[PDB]
């Protein structure tokens, strides 16, 4: 139902 | 207590690290050196061990690390390689499920999705700084992946290739942070060059960076842009390929309040550039995705559903479709009286004419640095940023104008499919690895041999997402033991989503509209 | 740095019948291992992301007996002898402050009469050396006390201590110029 | 592919290519080190790889390289060692011959003289420059040679001598470029 977000990088 | 790490780590070194992270470091350092000796790898970088003992993770990992200073900022790009250890159990998480008025808790092991928390990453970054000396560095996430406990560590070839691929990606991300120029149709659009493409009805699986099989019914091959009459590049031999997309088509049994009952669910399972190209960027990815669209837009995917006539062991034989149809029976497809015309009729009555395009999304896959933007684009705190990155990537391909087809803020690029994906493989009668996804709708109908009640119990498990996913995962595993066999190994899980039809319209039309014409090789069926 | 608002300490006295080993694998005698742990309130903890342990430090003590005849007091005066001082394996540093904090673990081994458990008999041993029944040779009995058998009671044990062992031990320690703590022990 | 390779070869590396060429690079590296240890050769030269999957080559080669700055010009001197492989098929020339009144075609595999074209040389120039970092250097062709497909790589003596001789030829060409005084009857 919800979207968790990990520590992505470069694009943001 | 956890704040005593500020004292614990102030000075000195210790004797520690798990047996797999120890062995993994030793083989990876060996491989680095051989790659340098053979001149395949450049000697500009470091490999590091991240310990569960020395620092704050549940699972140890090796870190593929490269660095450069970019416009005064120290930048490090890291691609973690998780090392699960079969002898080490991390305390489980409590999954409390509110089943209406009944509350029950299931305890379960943390998978790489649960392990790779935001703090897990932040701890990886801190350890690297301790190991590189770059205490003020910024660290780029190239996407964690995992090298599973199960197999023997002696496969130097694969391990070498993992380092090679991981450093490739690290160089890309330093470059793209450095402002490197994007992939575009303009680079392909020679004034004397054109594209062409075909659908491969493979009869075989394709394999990820660790050698595990990936389901594909159709491999779409986009030919190298070129033209007869161009200057030949000396005495050369090459495959005329630019890129490819791996996909499969299921037949989902879907609701209706006149359409037939099954949906042609076209699923992308992998996106690859031709092997001669080294870089992996969003523009390259996005351009290749148009390969799946053409599967149903210009050509007809339904050929992939033909039964393997003459082969007794076809677990996904189309004849099974008769169990969901009004026949409530397997269609006799073993017989000399079964024709192409009869096949088409089964589909006329059972399968909807309008294709649906969706894809897997895997934060831990071979393309994780990129998969992550497409995943965050599904929803969450940074959806707007992920979407902005994706639309920018297509505009880089076409020179602007994606926005002339649709509003990305009214039409988010990828929607959730809800039911997520359990990945794994099973062994066949000769011991080969096959994708567990084979028990799809036709697969499951043959597995139960027409027992529709058994099929529907399974089918509801794979569709009703009001049911907590742990409950669904347990029943999915129960069904594999009964129908697939006990020789089943589970691998890293993944998300699925639906590509917005307007994203698709804009990508395909925008490329065609700027003149990068592609011919179909299968000019007529 | 230890006084967390969500953190307290607690300790356990271990009476197990096994030795410790030093830095080159040689045995160390002790009767009691005093283990001091970090206990946190069950809210958010750093360990939500990792396997974790609460050991802070440990002091290993031996319980001795000094014979002090009076030509009255029970003839044997016990002592708590520190045979080793260690920090938890999590802490790489070894300093004076850490050593001193850990020493408070020996002090607490004498809470109540816990330290005297080291003087008990233990299971099934036909002829073995730390048997309290040997104490009967210095006491009026001039004989070994039948302590290893099914006819020896808890009450008889308590009586051997009441008459032969003084209830309050002397604290002392062994300082090794060449041990791993030598930088500190030499002070 | 060439329009893309400009930038998408810059980021990342791969494995692959002819195993015989990899063996040849490895035996030369071994011999190089033995020669340094025994003081037969100075550790002042580099050996690079020229390979199929990167350069679309026809035949693979090892490249022996020396460098000097001569009157301000950075100069790279090299001697390629071409490596044919009996297990690898090479594309042929289609030779149309007017045999009297009728044209017939004979196909033949390109030989080392057909493969080592001016452009092959230009790609050697560029490949070495990228591996040495001297992107604006002038490159001297010291005269290539060949290590034929047919035979055991077990003749370390021959391979050692080829390396020594290649190094010497490279030095003579730099010496010419720098104005070294000629041999004369004087």
């Amino acid at each position: 139902p919800q979207f968790g977000v990990g520590q992505g990088s470069g694009f943001y | 207590a956890g704040n005593l790490n500020s004292i614990f780590q102030r000075s000195g070194r210790t004797d520690g690290g798990d047996a797999r992270a120890s062995e993994a470091l030793a083989v990876f350092n060996k491989l680095k050196e051989e790659a340098i000796a053979q001149q395949d790898l450049h000697d500009d970088f470091l490999v590091f061990r991240f310990d569960r003992d020395q620092n704050r993770v549940g699972y140890s990992a090796l870190l593929v690390v490269k660095r450069a200073a970019i416009n005064g900022q120290q930048v490090i790009v890291t691609r973690p390689l998780v090392m699960p250890n079969d002898q080490i159990t991390l305390p489980t998480k409590k999954l409390t499920i509110q089943n209406g008025m009944h509350q029950e808790t299931i305890e379960a092991e943390a998978d790489v999705q649960d392990v790779f928390t935001t703090q897990y990453w932040n701890r990886i970054c801190d350890s690297i700084r301790q190991q590189t000396g770059k205490h003020d560095a910024m660290v780029i996430n190239a996407g964690p992946t995992v090298i599973p406990a199960d197999f023997d560590l002696k496969d130097e070839l694969v391990l070498k290739q993992l380092l090679i691929k991981s450093v490739n990606l690290c160089d890309d991300m330093l470059a793209k942070r450095s402002g490197e120029q994007p992939f575009s149709v303009a680079m392909l659009k020679g004034t004397d060059e054109t594209l062409a493409a075909r659908l491969n009805f493979t009869g075989k699986p394709m394999h990820d960076s660790l050698g595990y099989p990936i389901r594909s019914d159709i491999l779409v091959s986009l030919n190298r842009v070129k033209k007869p009459g161009q200057q030949e590049n000396e005495f050369y031999e090459a495959e005329d390929k630019l890129n490819q997309v791996s996909c499969f088509v299921n037949l989902e049994y879907t609701p209706q309040p006149q359409l037939p009952p099954l949906t042609p669910a076209i699923v992308i399972t992998d996106v690859r550039q031709a092997e001669w190209l080294k870089a992996n960027t969003m523009e390259l990815y996005l351009f290749a995705l148009s390969n799946a669209f053409r599967v149903t837009a210009n050509q007809s995917w339904a050929r992939s559903l033909l039964p393997q006539l003459g082969k007794v062991k076809d677990m996904r034989d189309i004849g099974a479709i008769g169990y969901l149809s009004r026949l409530a029976a397997r269609v006799e497809t073993k017989t000399e009286t079964f024709t192409d015309q009869n096949f088409a009729e089964l589909l006329y009555n059972m399968v909807r004419p309008s294709p649906v395009f969706m894809s897997d999304l895997n934060r831990f896959g071979d393309n994780a640095a990129i998969e992550n933007v497409f995943i965050d684009a599904l929803g969450g705190v940074n959806q707007q940023r992920a979407v902005a990155a994706i639309i920018a990537g297509v505009n880089n391909l076409i020179g602007g104008g994606f926005e002339k087809f649709f509003d990305h803020n009214t039409m988010p690029i990828i929607q959730p499919y809800g039911t997520d994906i359990q990945l794994g493989y099973y062994l066949d009668g000769e011991g080969e690895k096959q994708d567990r996804r084979d028990l799809d709708v036709l697969g499951a109908l043959n597995a139960s041999d027409g027992n529709i009640q058994e099929w529907m119990s399974w089918y509801g498990t794979q569709c009703n997402v009001a049911v907590h996913p742990e409950l669904r995962a347990r029943q999915s595993k129960n069904f594999d033991r009964q129908y697939l066999g006990n020789s089943v190994t589970y691998t890293t899980r993944a998300h699925r989503g639906i590509w917005n039809p307007k994203f698709i319209e804009a990508l395909d039309k925008a490329i065609a509209s700027v003149g990068l014409t592609v011919a179909m090789d299968n000019v007529a069926q």
